């Protein structure tokens, strides 16, 4: 909500603005092979091919989750140098991290977690075996590889091994095109004047240029800060915005909406969602953050992705050839659709295993990626 | 295929709940109320004896 | 909400420009082995040797980032005991630092920005005297603020509150 | 109007509603009325790291 002052209002009132977020579902994901007749004297290879597939398709749903998580975290922290290049560097980078969600205002309730990949996670091992082996803490990580559960102030530090590696941008010199604003709206008008509902987070922008650009890749605004998101003090750090979409040559979807604050065309509804201090200008150039290839670190509020599944009806009256029963992916906690059908003419039968499932990133600027190392 | 109505579904008890805030300056702060009536006649303003030496 | 954190942007805000005693240092919080203790203790002893009245209790208050630097101090430490431990599991420099009752971290504390003043000297030899009123002009005797003196200098340029 | 409690801190306020017959709407406020005073500047103090210039 604004905030007028003093005494008089009369011709200020606001109105109400409440923002939305959509969840949607993607394709369904599926393990599909056929036998003939012949080659069912043994059944080995079909029982192992069905419990690979368990384990292939459980293995999908971790790495898209990742993917996501990486490809839409909003809040970049970066370190021109390795860790282990100095004492404390793995504890001031996650608690970099924590410093960025805490100053930002981010909700943290239902907590945090921390992913790093199993290079960052070792050279963490390493900063603490450097110290002298006394103590609890650095004696479990000499003894095991193991860094404390908890570190800085994130409730979970864990090791990824699917962490995705960013590969670094080429695009140079890109700068905005002209003076853009954007206006947090919960609808627009369509044509038919019908009332459509609007996402809050994503954001498009002209540039001059999109050539080097590509999903994941982690871009920042020159002169253009973060905010305190109820204070609305201007922070330190400049605004970090990850490219979810290139859908031109000449523009480029982000998962932040940037609100800036000297916005003179929001309300002021629409200006208290401001989360920047400053708007895109006409020259302004743009900050390339992943400038060299290397693998991630992931850390969000626990909240902030979700994995939305539907259910196959295959089971129905409708598909009576098929025989249907239900398929169990072990460890995703997702419940698949297990379908065989055979055909009397070539005497080979079909088995498809189907999951249908999607990722989403509710809060993009809950998830933040790490990338350490980040030198020319 | 199956062309029926449709609908656009809003789950409204599902707030996303995004910001959290703490105060702890105004907290540790003192809090003073003087008289209302005589704060009216003043410039709202109040005087405040120091210690004497 | 809004209204809780206003109030607090501006005790922020007043805190920090009505601050009287000053304490600076050459280098950030990060660089030296001990030095966040060293500013907290500073400002403990400047509290100490004034003789001022601290019956109700003393605060400090840290940046984020100044905390952050105050627990890198801690933790880049070789040996773990259980304020180093706690400051690599947790955040925390602990509440108690120095002589303060409790030390934490404000989001919203302000950016002081350098002032371009320079060369300024005082114009003329001036005492301040205390009062408790002065006449003015009709005669009155009006109040005077303990607190604040005006004092005339070469120039007030680059100079703000 | 009503009193308005702020979270966390010692401060209320009011809440005030009132309609208007010709166009059937509401005005709502909330005001909060408050004075931040340093009474011992010499007692508040600022540490200002990294002053080399």
């Amino acid at each position: 909500s604004p905030t007028q002052e003093g005494w008089d209002l009369t011709d200020k009132a606001t109105g109400l603005l409440e923002l939305n977020v959509a969840v949607n579902m993607g394709e369904p994901d599926n393990d599909f092979f056929q036998l003939r007749a012949d080659d069912l004297r043994d059944e080995t290879a079909y029982r192992r091919r069905i419990q690979s597939a368990a384990r292939k398709l459980a293995n999908n749903v971790e790495l898209k989750v990742a993917n996501m998580a990486a490809e839409m975290g909003s809040l970049v922290i970066t370190s021109p140098d390795a860790i282990g290049t100095n004492t404390a560097d793995a504890w001031n980078f996650v608690a970099d991290a924590e410093e960025i969600m805490f100053s930002r205002e981010l909700n943290r309730d239902m907590g945090t977690s921390y992913f790093f990949n199993p290079q960052d996670y070792k050279k963490a091992g390493y900063d603490l075996t450097k110290r002298d082996i006394f103590g609890r803490i650095p004696e479990e990580a000499y003894r095991d590889g193991t860094i404390q559960r908890q570190v800085a102030g994130f409730d979970d530090v864990l090791r990824s091994p699917k962490l995705p590696v960013l590969t670094k941008s080429t695009a140079t010199g890109i700068t905005v095109s002209g003076a853009q604003s954007f206006k947090p709206v919960a609808w627009q008008l369509d044509n038919d004047g019908n009332k459509v509902n609007v996402d809050n987070r994503f954001a498009t922008v002209t540039l001059s240029a999109t050539t080097g650009m590509k999903r994941g890749d982690k871009i920042s605004f020159a002169g253009v800060k973060f905010l305190g998101q109820m204070a609305k003090n201007v922070l330190a750090q400049d605004a970090t915005f990850s490219v979810v979409r290139v859908v031109d040559g000449t523009h480029v979807e982000i998962t932040p909406k940037p609100v800036a604050l000297d916005d003179v065309s929001l309300s002021p509804e629409q200006r208290a969602y401001a989360n920047v201090n400053t708007s895109l200008a006409d020259a302004m150039a743009v900050n390339i953050l992943n400038v060299k290839d290397a693998r991630t670190n992931v850390f969000w509020a626990d909240d902030a992705i979700r994995i939305v599944s539907q259910p196959i009806p295959a089971n129905h009256e409708l598909f009576a050839g098929m025989k249907t029963t239900s398929f169990s992916i072990p460890d995703v906690g997702l419940n698949g659709i297990f379908a065989t059908q055979g055909d009397i003419s070539t005497l080979s039968g079909l088995c498809r295993i189907a999951l249908w499932y999607g990722v989403n990133a509710t809060r993009p600027e809950a998830i933040g990626v790490g990338l350490p190392g980040q030198t020319a | 295929a199956l062309n029926e109505g449709q609908i656009v579904t809003l789950a409204v008890d599902e707030i996303i709940e995004t910001i959290s805030a703490i105060t702890p300056m105004a907290q540790k702060a003192k809090k003073y109320t003087p008289p209302a009536a005589s704060m009216q006649r003043s410039s709202n303003t109040i005087w405040m004896p120091v210690e004497q030496e």
